């Protein structure tokens, strides 16, 4: 079941009553008919926004952004696969000596790291685009749509990811949030095991910077909550690793006897 | 963002906070300033021209 | 028209409380007093007994010169709706069937205090349902300047002064008064009441649904601890 | 038992002696029927605000204006807890830490806090404009009834609530004492709780600019007045409540042993 395989957000296309209707509105603006009439109260116009025309296009729009940020992901991969295989093949006929090797060796690494971490930064402007198409979408009905939930998932999977290899783990937090609460991607481990590293770091910078006790206990308090869940779903209940989870969090947070 | 010190969506800006990001800021203030350095000449010429103008 | 058959279907208001009104607006309900020729006050604005609505929507003189706070005087147009029979006995205003019309009264005041000039024009629509056409009970009453003194018939030998129904107006073609009187007066005095009484209703309908919304919001304002 | 539920002051509409006079009268007003004549002596037609006619028009000017006080306060409300609503529900993808945070709140609240100024000040012009009508009423007879004290009421103790708000405490205490002289108002806890803070601001500006011992003694005695009353009507009498404001007023007041 690919809900993006048709690749748009709703179809379109019955009443003979309501056929009528549609006679007579477009002999009304037939009438009408005034190209380059714009209107000075934008509220008559802005019911545009509701239409599945709109939304259609928003969403297309927002497909089009995502298919960009992955391509770039991707093709980054190919690239550090293809760099690796050359730099083997090419004859080193100047290096007789262990350290000259893990020079050469340690250059290959920052060369690799540089391009990652550059085309990680243009897959998140193209993710972040896509972000913005689907939110200024205004009908409730259209964004429980199979389809809106498929894009709004995989979107925010691709922009969490893309946002955590470059260390920004804070704003991971309020869109982890938003996308546990889509269907059923609240029964993925993945999703609760980021958010237990992202509360890690925010405890340790209130530690570090030393903030209040109330929001270093609510760091510490969803960092024990989402390692646990992340652990039942991974390795069940009443199993060893949850047993050794509960006795790490039962150290680390406070009882009262 | 115009400058290139901003990104014009995410609205983070530079940092040098680490050796290695601080590195690759001194190409981005080069840039920057060739920006800067360019439109002071567009605005020059426009003055010079100007000048001949109210001249004849 | 059919336009009276959309009056029968605000007979809602009668078990909804009124919380909201527009601007300038009175509305209540009640019971017929001596004579069904207005409306009369309850105590109790949600009793079932309750069988006459009273809507009202006043202005000022010179307003639209800007010159309200002048006082150049006053002026008001309420419309009173009759009902008969009981109301349902469920206290649930959602689900009511319409209900039929004794009566249509269309009341308009105009006071104009600089000039002394009071019009006072009253028409009651006996029967709302039941023909299209009923000139003959359309009772229409004219007051200038206190005369004639209320409850005066407008004589033969003095036409169109005092009460007097819609049956004595001629509609020739020289002078299609019955005509204009429907098509430019009467015709959008009742639309222009119609879509305000459902006004009404759908904004006090409105208000209870953003209660319920408020305690199931507060109520999740417990899962953040 | 709604007093303003007609929306009118005095009911506008018998004695077969009263009918003959009213008949002659408009008579006399028939021949003498010039819509040009403007009175050079004022005093006659002036004769026409002692009328019920002139009441009803002015108690309804009132009546329109206290409706736009109250809406604009009204809508000011929903405004401030739809625009809470909407930050909170869009996304900060350039804020990882958690300064950045009480900067964004920061920044809401000088927005909240310049709305409420702006919406008190709108309201209180509604106000006052009430308050001029009410009081070009000449008739004692129509002042007396329950209409006229119902929205008196409500206009006096609207408008002392947003000039307080805009922190002109002194000008609410001229308004306060006029409020709990109609009816049962005296019996109310709020209207002595704020003459309490009213009076308060009065003696410290005394106290401050160093002006008369008198008026330093007389503020504090009509504080001291007030804020034991609120203190009894809310609370009332033989509580703990109630005998610690004693304490407190005699540690304040000057006692003659």
């Amino acid at each position: 079941v690919d809900e993006l395989l048709k690749g748009e957000l709703v179809p379109e296309n019955l009443t003979e009553d309501q056929k009528k209707k549609k006679k007579e509105i477009m002999e009304q603006e037939s009438l009408w008919k005034n190209p380059d009439f714009k209107g000075y109260n934008k509220t008559f116009q802005e019911l545009h926004q509701l239409s599945k025309t709109f939304a259609n296009n928003q969403f297309r729009l927002a497909l089009s952004n995502y298919q960009s940020g992955v391509n770039t992901i991707m093709k980054n991969r190919d690239w550090v696969e293809q760099y690796r295989k050359e730099e083997a093949e090419k004859k080193r006929l100047d290096e007789k000596w262990y350290w000259q090797k893990v020079d050469r060796k340690a250059r290959e690494e920052r060369v690799v790291y540089r391009e990652k971490m550059k085309a990680k930064q243009d897959a998140l402007n193209y993710f972040s685009k896509a972000i913005n198409h689907l939110d200024e979408i205004k009908n409730p009905d259209l964004r429980e749509r199979p389809e809106f939930k498929r894009l709004l998932s995989d979107v925010y999977r691709s922009w969490i990811m893309a946002e955590y290899d470059l260390q920004n783990l804070p704003q991971t937090i309020p869109i982890l949030e938003l996308y546990i609460e889509i269907d059923d991607n609240e029964k993925e481990y993945p999703a609760h095991k980021y958010l237990a590293s992202a509360y890690s770091f925010e405890e340790n910078m209130i530690k570090k910077t030393k903030g209040p006790d109330d929001m270093l206990f609510k760091y510490r308090y969803k960092k024990n909550v989402h390692l646990l869940r992340a652990t039942e779903l991974k390795y069940g209940k009443d199993s060893p690793e949850y047993k050794h989870i509960v006795n790490v969090i039962n150290r680390d947070e406070v009882i009262s006897v | 963002a115009a400058l290139g010190l901003r990104n014009p969506t995410v609205l983070t800006f530079i940092s040098l906070s680490t050796a290695g990001k601080a590195n690759s800021v001194i190409g981005l203030c080069d840039d920057a300033l060739r920006v800067i350095s360019k439109q002071r000449a567009d605005l020059g010429a426009y003055y010079n021209r100007m000048e001949h103008a109210a001249k004849g | 028209s059919e336009v009276n058959k959309r009056l029968r279907l605000h007979t809602v208001l009668f078990k909804m409380k009124v919380r909201t009104l527009p601007h300038k607006t009175v509305l209540y309900k009640g019971k017929p007093s001596a004579d069904g020729e207005r409306c009369e006050a309850a105590d109790k604005q949600e009793a079932q007994d309750n069988t006459c609505l009273h809507l009202e929507v006043f202005d000022f003189v010179g307003s639209e010169d800007g010159k309200s706070s002048k006082n150049l005087g006053a002026k008001f147009k309420k419309m009173e709706l009759f009902f008969e029979g009981s109301n349902n006995a469920d206290p649930d205003p959602r689900k009511e069937q319409p209900r039929n019309l004794t009566k249509i009264r269309t009341y308009i005041y105009q006071n104009n205090f600089l000039l002394e000039d009071k019009v006072i024009s009253v028409i009651a629509d006996v029967a709302p349902n039941g023909e299209p056409a009923h000139n003959d009970k359309i009772e229409l009453f004219y007051q200038h300047d206190d005369y004639p003194v209320w409850g005066t018939p407008e004589t033969p030998s003095e036409k169109g002064v005092g009460k007097y129904i819609l049956s004595n107006v001629e509609n020739t073609k020289s002078n299609p008064i019955r005509n204009n009187f429907k098509k430019q007066f009467y015709f959008k005095n009742l639309d222009y009441f119609d879509k305000l009484f459902t006004k009404i209703f759908d904004y006090n309908d409105r208000d209870s649904n953003k209660h319920y919304k408020k305690n199931v919001e507060a109520l999740k304002g417990s899962l953040k601890y």
